[PDB]
RNA sequence: GGCCUGCU
RNA sequence: AGUAGAAACAAGGCC
């Protein structure tokens, strides 16, 4: 006999095992090198795809820009980029004919989180290509670095605090004859200039990388980071957009997946039950490829300025910033690339800008074609990237345009016997068409196809199919008459998470809780689920019970613990003590479950606020990992891990010195101003000068009544006055 | 004192002096999340790697002067190598279970304090009672349900402010706490919080967690509850049911909520089965809400509405007297009255007979969402005051009001088919009916009571046919008024007895309640209900339905079988086919089921043919009463969400498709039991 | 408001008929709809369509597969190829020192002899192995003279090892002012791998993955004591499916796979410079009940210096075996074979004494690989998983809990496996081990093209379910699908032997 | 031989 | 040699 697990699939369906088809519990496929081929493929497929549009040369960049909008209408079945401004604006002028009164409501929206929002927002993001150091970034270093240089120049406005004026400051400094940037070397800095041009290549340029733990894909596929300058515009854009689809009962990104699976079940109701048995009605479960390239930023512009119609002009000048970037942005190439000599057994790194001028003797004919064909749009070592976005930048836009074409089939607009209704989040949708006859059918998603050309969405054929309606599959959700538990893509998260002992506990035991609760988790699966996870976390932080002979670098304290308490069912399994976790017990923390087991003496050793290991920053991280919120008690295992260190040996060394002082100026702040952490500062008024009359307002009220008396009080304002005159000085 | 000094040492260095200078406080954020540090892409692979380095933790500085460099064995617990960005020093995870071992102590009263809601987490479950587990399918309904089971109903912005002002009273800005609510909930906390110890930020993020509402989307059947959402996990499974009862002392709002969601579906159900008051009481029995049984709450709680009081009365108890009408609730405060045994015509010319009342009476209407006084003679109403919320509410109030006079004026503006009779074919209520048909819209009623004069009295506004408030001239004998309460709470328990279609009635003859005052509302429990019944699809719906239905009759095929040949009369008279009863034509009900009937009379008396797919589609079509015919039907329409679903007679279909190589059954695409 | 620099950027960036954006955003105000849409899907070629092709019993054809060499062993162990040496000492799964656990287990083995080569490695320098193999029993002789076993032991730098470890070889790293006229630099190799067609090895591998055992090989953690009835219906689950599950070789490779990569993980961060003998050990315990050491061979851990989770970390492993490597050369590509002893097996023909062999290969690992092998026991849950979802959805059906009845009675039965006269169904433990050795031979032959093929077969599997269900599916561009399939099954023998299973699913079903 | 780094 | 597969690792830099 032979073993076969698919021959499964022929007693149980596909969707009642459709987790023996997922291969998630092996090392995902991962990138080794330069991503710069992808970024030139890419480069080179989303300006073939539009080739017969118009070309021209910016005069403010230099870069040679392809604008397919309004082009020539596709003849085959290709990808097509040649979207259609009049079939843009009329999917909008339905959209707000089926649901009055969204874009007038969502613009209102959006205009009260301009004028309310700050620049501490920009704060909480991914990295950010910093234009500065000409490096990726994390978002609160690249802020602070372009806040900086701008400050250095002479756009202060940024120091209001609010996006707003970041953003005027941003787009006043494009109009500066001569940017001021500083530069390190080896350890001291320099300083250089940059001429507009070079100022403007840096503000629109994107970064590209290779993604990395990507599931399902045998190529690798390339994506983008922008910078500082994009952010804010993109942020309210994103805003917008994201208020526009609370409001449609066809969109479904801005939703979660119970919700998602919720529309989706609601959706098919309405399309079976409600309609006549008569017709007939067709589940087309589909993806749309290469969608990131076809989507230019143009009928972003358009669509923008058609939802900010009878609005203030700075609303629509605000809002429409960000497809005017996009359409003249430039993609970075990448890292490089490596060469390498077997004769004489030496390697040589060559960087992204030199293919310009490098010879191409050292290439293969594949990256020889794709350099002779990107080399013109070379402008400074990065590729004018115009015709279209990369890997959604604007989603919430892109999911709009889609309900907007899910929206046109409602049977009113097709005046035909065949309409369709659908959900689409990004890149994916199903899509009911109901007709009397399988020739309406065909004329439905016909018409559904040719429609989505004119828009610049494309269908992917090869990866779509059309069933009857009771069955589908949408981000890797599959309905069959009622959706149905997977397993597999939370699969990955029922390990040690790894950010701490108190963390990875409170988090294992929430994402086990959740998979009981969302994905129809067994209770023997969950049980074993806990077990699993107990033994890798005692063999990762090697805790093990204490009466076994496991030795470890951390076997000997667990030991002497075990041994000094009298109530050993009170310690906890980091400290090397039994598992009290069950099903009752997955909604409680360790710390609080083993509280009345516990001894006096571990049990305030244990729970000790001067311990030296825990320390926490700000209320956003207290009890948040990336997101998993997870409820657990602040106590010694609780500690922060080590740092990179790698910085020591590279040209940055001056960041960590100005991170510590910066850290002790914000712990003195805190000192003077409880609240500091609670809620984020806001004002206007410098450091110390804050500082200085917070303390003379506190020395006041305390001699008026209080414990300071004449002696102190006096003592605090001369100190203070000191402090100002040097502040003065 | 110490912090002015610090900020005097750092302001005398020149570099600290621009960072302090150049630096406004908007940016507090940046610089405080300016770290060269990049967030971990894969923590697991960073702790495992991490974690078989030595000194792989960090710790702040005073670590130095109160650990030891080394333990007895000499193995090291830090190092004088400093972190990355950081003055913290780099420490081996042995300093964490020597800390434990060896550290410093103190007092951890205080932590029960802080973590309040865990530690009552722990409390409500550690004095639960379990029971048996009902292995059963579990209609799992996404649903928005709130986490937080100590939520003050404030918002995360509006208990920002609260908890502020407990613990931050002099950084809380203009947001002045007008609201009463957090006023008394500012000096309760206040109190408890008084020295503690721990960190002002961990007090901020306790008081945020007692405080702040969360709400998130889950698959939830039953339950609802704060308490019984907290272990989802752990009551509800996708084939399970576990009955539990938090530890807690429950609210009695959610019990009584619980209680009249139970008795409404219970009376419901009630109505169309075949003995309503043996069904009522046997589904009483083994039903049971929270936990604690339908019969305790009904003889402990006192609570007012139609379907408690019916179960109530069906169970020989005191019934809360003042009569109600129409779903509100008449108390009498004047006068006698006689029946008068009548006949009269209506304005569509049908003749009915009535019984129409003596004597000058005034009452005391009281309601859910309105409230008024009447007064009234022998066929003919003196006043009518009214106290509603809404405007459709003082419509509902004078409605019924005006049926209750019993006025010609209603009686010549009744039109359309008003048929008295039932799903069940029992003769209906008259009042009630047309009451149910005045409540689509009453224009008839207003354009034909009449019109009189007013002295314009007090000032009062005039009454409104289609919203026009006339100040001179009005309806006749009806006012306008917007009470407060009613003239005061009824609470006088009368003696009753019951039909068996449970048409309650007091000591003297008069009418006292009936299934039809309950309301048509469709509600969502706060507690688990464990309406424990081989049928638990009361309310589920019809698709559920007959999938279930058709799984019930797989299951227990073996006895139906022979119940099929043999009595086969307590087989279509079943207390499981009712659920299906309630789907299939009203009118075709009757000749559907002698249809079937006679399609097994007629297989039974000829031998050699026997099909068990035809039994198992066509048994929940017998359950009615037998309506004969001549005709013969090749389909039988279903409805499901307004539509008729064909069922096939002969063969599959897409409600019913018997697989004849696996063996499966299929419903509606919902496998319903594998077929022997 | 708008003005200078971002002005003109903004006037080159509209549609091509416009020249300001003030005329732009006044056409967008004037703008109302006028049946444009209508009017260029008339002007659109009807050649773009998306004619719906129906989907038949005949129409899916079989997956090609490559041509070529036959595939090779990948795994970074021998899965049915193993053998164990057993000491019988009662220690628990980690309660012992590697090295002095494996001198244990090797003392009690009579029969070595002189090291020769028996099957050359055919790109390497046998000789190296050779003389490696005499090191590494020289070093464990040395450390059987020491009073104190080491931890942890390191070897010496030979030029055996420095081969046989790839030490300086990577190229020196220069700047490229200074070699730009040198003739063979130019881009690193960036091909199609070479193309591998299936063999017969890998399916009888996973055969033996799915077999039961004589030894117990999961010794789970405690949890609290049950307290609610559905604690204790959970309890009986799992008691089942560990009985089920705990005698199978998938949970013999979780074991040794888990605990080989924990060893490399903390070797590699502890010693990054040295070399690092690392023993193959694994603890069973019989059904009689006495727990058992089996040591399988023994590891080389080069030099550790990762830096990117890609960066590569060499290996020279050593592992002990029955099979003869002259019966399925085309297997053993990449491994040196040695003949090491001779051993006498429990016989009814006097004593056999067939000969014991050393599969000698270079390997190497990336701290992901390493990762994501040291948590294969996820398998189990993967499994045991699905294997719960099918009760429940059974015990919904008959309203009763089907544990029990599903796990001794047997009635029910999955096909499960095709034999020559048909397709073969088993019993739910069967189907328990099935999946948990697909689960397990996913985590040790993980590559992208599992993942590509994966998908790209899961939606024509989800295509032939809505053709086998009747209702009535279509595809649009099939040949497509089918050219991204086989996009995948390059040289990979998983990925390989899934095609040939879908091929055989294909054939069985649709009919 | 000694020291710096292990995502920069 | 080996890992690996559209580009990399098989240590890197500073004295």
């Amino acid at each position: 006999m032979d073993v076969n697990p698919t021959l499964l699939f022929l007693k149980v369906p596909a969707q009642n095992a459709i987790s023996t088809t997922f291969p998630y519990t092996g090392d995902p496929p991962y990138s080794h090198g330069t991503g710069t081929g992808y970024t030139m493929d890419t480069v080179n497929r989303t300006h073939q795809y539009s080739e017969k549009g118009r070309w021209t040369t910016n005069t403010e960049t230099g870069a040679p820009q392809l604008n397919p909008i309004d082009g020539p209408l596709p003849e085959d079945n290709e990808p097509s980029g040649y979207a259609q401004t009049d079939c843009v604006l009329e999917a909008m002028a339905f959209l707000e004919e089926s649901h009055p009164g969204i874009f007038e409501n969502s613009c209102l929206e959006t205009m009260e989180v301009v004028q309310q929002t700050r620049v501490d927002k920009l704060t909480q993001g991914r990295q950010t290509y910093d234009w500065t150091l000409n490096r990726n970034q994390p978002a609160a270093t690249a802020l602070a670095n372009t806040i900086e240089v701008f400050r250095s120049n002479g756009l202060t406005a940024n120091e209001s605090g609010r996006l707003i004026d970041f953003l005027k400051d941003v787009m006043e400094s494009m109009d500066k004859e001569e940017m001021e940037i500083t530069t390190h070397f080896q350890i001291g800095k320099k300083k250089q200039r940059l001429n507009k041009r070079s100022y403007l290549i840096r503000a629109l340029t994107l970064n590209t990388m290779t993604k990395d733990a990507e599931r399902g894909k045998l190529k690798r596929r390339a994506i983008a980071t922008p910078g500082m300058q994009i952010r804010g515009f993109v942020y309210f854009v994103e805003t917008l957009a994201r208020s526009i689809c609370e409001k449609l009962e066809q969109s479904g990104l801005p939703v979660g997946g119970n919700e998602k699976k919720a529309k989706l079940a609601n959706v098919v109701r309405k399309m079976m039950t409600n309609s006549q048995d008569t017709e007939l009605s067709f589940t087309i479960t589909g993806d749309n490829t290469k969608w990131n390239e076809n989507q230019n930023p143009r009928m972003f512009l358009a669509m923008i300025t058609y939802i900010t119609r009878n609005q203030p002009e700075w609303f629509r000048n605000v809002l429409s910033i960000a497809p005017i970037m996009f359409s003249n942005k430039m993609a970075r190439l990448g890292k490089g690339y490596m060469f390498e000599s077997k004769s004489m057994k030496l390697r040589t790194q060559i960087p992204a800008e030199m293919l310009a001028s490098i010879d191409l003797k050292y290439f293969n004919d594949s990256t020889r074609k794709k350099i002779e064909k990107i080399r013109p749009l070379l402008i400074d070592g990065t590729a004018s990237l115009s015709p279209g976005m990369m890997m959604g930048m604007f989603n919430m836009l892109s999911t709009v345009l889609g309900v907007s074409i899910l929206n046109l089939g409602q049977k009113r607009y097709t005046k035909t016997t065949y309409w369709w209704d659908g959900l689409q989040s990004s890149d994916d949708f199903a899509l009911i068409v109901n007709a009397p006859n399988h020739e309406g059918i065909q004329a439905g998603v016909d018409r559904f196809y040719r429609t989505c050309k004119l828009l610049g969405i494309n269908m992917s054929k090869k990866k779509s199919y059309i069933n009857r309606t009771g069955t589908f599959e949408f981000t890797s959700f599959f309905y069959r008459y009622g959706f149905v538990a997977n397993f597999s893509m939370e699969l990955p998260s029922f390990g040690v998470s790894g950010i701490n002992e108190s963390a990875d506990m409170s988090i294992g035991v929430t994402v086990i809780k959740n998979n009981m609760i969302n994905n129809d988790l067994g209770p023997a699966t969950a049980q074993m689920a806990l077990q699993l996870f107990i033994k890798d976390y005692r063999y990762t932080y090697r805790c093990h019970r204490g009466d076994t002979q496991i030795q470890t670098r951390r076997s000997f304290e667990i030991k002497k613990l075990w041994e000094q308490t009298r109530s050993k069912a009170g310690l906890l399994v980091s400290d090397g003590g039994p598992n009290l976790y069950n099903i009752r017990n997955l909604h409680i923390p360790e710390v609080c479950l083993k509280w009345e087991l516990m001894d006096e003496d571990y049990q305030g050793r244990l729970c000790n606020p001067l311990n030296p290991f825990v320390s926490h920053k700000e209320i956003e991280s207290v009890n948040n990992a990336v997101n998993m919120e997870y409820d657990a008690v602040a106590t010694t295992h609780s500690w922060i891990p080590k740092r990179n260190r790698s910085i020591l040996n590279t040209s940055q060394r001056g960041i960590l010195e100005d991170e510590q002082m910066y850290q002790k100026c914000c712990n003195l702040f805190e000192k003077f101003f409880p609240s500091s952490s609670y809620r984020r500062p806001v004002g206007i008024s410098s450091m110390v000068e804050a500082m200085v009359s917070r303390a003379r307002i506190d020395a006041r009220i305390d001699f008026e009544s209080g414990r300071i008396k004449k002696e102190e009080f006096a003592e605090i304002m001369k100190i203070c006055s000191t402090i100002e005159e040097l502040r003065r000085q | 004192m110490e912090r002015i000094k610090e900020l005097r040492d750092l302001m005398s260095q020149s570099r600290t002096r621009e960072i302090l200078t150049k630096t406004t406080v908007d940016h507090m954020a940046i610089i405080k999340k300016y770290t060269s540090g990049r967030q971990e892409k894969n923590p697991a692979l960073r702790m495992k790697w991490m974690m078989a380095m030595k000194y792989p933790i960090t710790a702040d500085k005073r670590i130095m002067e109160m650990i030891p460099e080394r333990n007895e064995q000499g193995q090291t617990l830090w190092s004088k190598t400093n972190d990355a960005g950081s003055d913290r020093v780099m420490v081996s995870p042995l300093a964490v279970t020597w800390w434990n071992r060896n550290g410093p102590t103190t007092s951890a009263v205080h932590y029960p304090k802080i973590y309040k809601t865990y530690f009552e987490k722990v409390e409500r479950l550690k004095h639960g009672t379990f029971g048996p587990v009902h292995f059963r399918n579990q209609v799992k309904i996404r649903r928005r349900v709130d986490i937080n089971p100590g939520h003050a109903d404030l918002s995360a912005k509006e208990a920002q402010d609260v908890i502020m002002e407990v613990v931050f009273p002099n950084e809380v800005g203009a947001r002045i706490l007008t609201s009463e609510s957090q006023l008394t909930i500012t000096k309760e906390k206040k109190e408890e919080l008084q020295d503690c110890k721990i960190s002002p930020l961990m007090v901020a993020y306790m008081l945020e967690r007692e405080l702040v509402r969360k709400t998130r989307f889950l698959p939830v059947a039953g339950g609802t509850s704060s308490v019984y959402i907290e272990v989802l996990h752990l009551t509800q499974g996708t084939c399970w049911e576990q009955m539990y009862t938090p530890g807690g002392e429950v609210r009695n709002d959610d019990v009584d909520q619980s209680l009249i969601i139970a008795a409404r579906n219970i009376v419901r159900r009630a109505t169309v089965s075949a003995d309503p008051l043996a069904s009522l009481l046997e589904m009483c029995h083994s039903t049971q809400i929270g936990g604690i049984r339908m019969v305790d709450i009904l003889r402990q709680n006192p609570t007012e509405e139609q379907a408690v009081d019916i179960c109530k009365a069906a169970m020989g108890l005191r019934i809360s007297s003042s009569f109600s009408f129409g779903g509100f609730t008449f108390k009498r405060t004047s006068g006698s009255s006689v029946k008068r045994e009548e006949e009269v015509l209506t304005g569509n010319l049908q003749t009915l007979k009535i019984r129409v009342h003596e004597g000058y009476e005034e009452f005391t209407m009281v309601g859910r969402r309105a409230t008024a006084i009447l007064r009234k003679a022998t066929r003919r109403l003196i006043q009518l005051i009214v106290s509603g919320r809404d405007e459709q509410s003082i419509a509902e109030a004078i409605i019924v009001a005006m049926v209750f006079s019993q006025e010609d004026c209603m009686i010549k503006a009744v039109r359309g088919d008003l048929n008295f009779v039932n799903r069940a074919n029992q003769r209906l209520n008259p009042m009630h009916q047309l009451l149910r048909h005045f409540q689509k819209d009453a224009k008839v009623l207003f354009q034909n009571w009449g019109i009189e004069p007013i002295d314009n009295v007090m000032g009062m506004i005039g009454i409104l046919p289609d919203m026009t408030p006339s100040t001179e001239m009005s309806m006749r004998g009806v006012r306008v008024s917007k009470m407060g309460v009613d003239e005061y709470s009824s609470t006088e328990r009368v003696v009753v007895s019951i039909d068996r279609f449970l048409r309650v009635r007091d000591q003297r003859g008069n009418v006292l309640l009936s299934p039809e005052e309950v309301s048509e509302t469709q509600g969502t429990e706060k507690l688990t209900i464990t309406y424990s019944s081989s049928m638990m699809w009361e309310v589920n719906g019809p698709e559920s339905v007959l999938v279930n239905t058709y799984q019930w009759i797989i299951r227990n095929w073996e006895t139906v079988k022979i119940q099929w040949s043999q009595n086969p009369t307590m087989l279509y008279n079943k207390m499981e086919f009712e659920p299906f009863q309630s789907l299939v034509p009203k009118a075709a009900r009757g000749q559907y089921s002698g249809f079937v009937r006679t399609l097994f009379q007629q297989m039974r008396d000829v031998l050699g043919t026997f099909d068990t797919v035809q039994i198992i589609k066509l048994l929940p079509f017998a359950a009615a009463p037998p309506k004969q015919s001549r005709m013969q039907f090749s389909s039988l329409t279903v409805n499901v969400r307004g539509s008729g679903m064909r069922i096939l007679v002969r063969g599959n279909s897409p409600v019913f498709n018997y697989n004849k190589a696996t063996k499966r059954l299929t419903v509606l695409g919902k496998d319903a039991g594998a077929l022997t | 408001e708008i003005t200078g620099t971002m002005r003109r950027l903004a006037d080159q960036s509209l549609p091509p008929n416009f020249s300001s954006l003030e005329n732009f955003r006044a056409y967008v105000d004037g703008f109302e709809p006028n049946g444009y849409i209508e009017g260029k899907l008339s002007q659109m070629s009807k050649e773009v369509n998306a004619r719906i092709e129906p989907f038949l019993k005949t129409t899916p054809r079989p997956l090609r597969l490559p041509d070529g060499p036959p595939c090779s062993q990948r795994s970074k162990f021998l899965l049915m190829d193993a053998l164990k040496l057993s000491i019988e000492d009662p220690s628990h799964e980690g309660e012992g020192i590697p090295l002095y656990d494996a001198i244990k287990c090797m003392r009690t083995f009579f029969g070595w002899k002189e090291p020769n080569v028996v099957k050359p490695h055919e790109k390497g320098i046998n000789p190296n192995y050779l003389l490696a193999w005499k090191q590494v029993l020289a070093e464990l002789q040395d450390i059987e003279n020491e009073e104190k076993i080491p931890k942890t032991k390191n070897m010496k730098k030979t030029s055996q090892l420095k081969w046989a470890l790839g030490e300086n070889m990577a190229p020196e790293k220069v700047d490229f002012d200074d070699c730009k006229d040198v003739s063979d630099l130019k881009q690193y190799d960036s091909d199609e791998p070479e193309l591998r067609s299936l063999a017969s090895w890998i399916q009888s591998e996973f055969n033996k993955a799915c077999e039961l055992t004589d030894s117990s090989w999961i010794e789970l953690d405690e949890i609290g004591e049950d307290v609610a009835p559905i604690e204790h219906i959970a309890s009986m689950r799992r008691n089942y499916f560990t009985a089920e599950v705990s005698h199978c070789r998938a949970t013999e490779y979780i074991m040794k796979g888990v605990y080989i990569n924990t060893a490399l993980l903390n070797a590699s961060c502890a010693a990054m410079d040295d070399f690092q003998l690392i023993p193959m050990i694994s603890k069973c315990r019989t059904k009689e009940g006495r727990r058992k050491t089996n040591l399988y061979g023994f590891i080389i851990k080069g030099r550790s210096h990762l830096r990117n989770d890609t960066d590569v970390v060499n290996f020279v492993s050593m592992e002990f075996s029955l099979t003869d490597p002259r019966l399925e050369p085309h297997k053993w590509e990449k491994y040196c074979v040695l003949e090491i002893g001779d051993m006498l097996l429990r016989s009814a023909i006097g004593q056999v004494s067939r000969p014991m062999f050393l599969y000698v290969r270079t390997n190497g690992t990336s701290k992901i690989k390493m990762k994501w092998g040291m948590e294969m026991r996820r398998c189990l849950l993967q499994s045991l998983q699905q294997i719960e979802s099918m009760i429940e959805a059974e015990s919904s059906v008959k309203e009763k809990d089907m544990t029990k009845e599903f796990f001794e009675n047997k009635s029910e039965t999955w096909p499960i496996g095709e034999s020559p006269k048909g397709v073969e169904e088993g019993s739910i433990g069967k189907v328990c081990r099935t999946l948990l050795a697909k689960s397990v031979f996913n985590s040790l032959y993980a590559s992208p093209q599992l993942e590509g093929f994966s998908a790209e077969s899961r939606k024509l599997l989800l295509i032939v379910q809505a053709l086998r269900d009747n209702l009535e599916p279509g595809t649009f561009d099939l040949g497509g699908l089918y050219e991204a399939i086989e996009e995948c099954l390059i040289n990979d023998p998983w990925v390989l032997l899934n095609a040939s299973w879908f091929n055989s699913f294909l054939t069985h079903a649709l009919r």
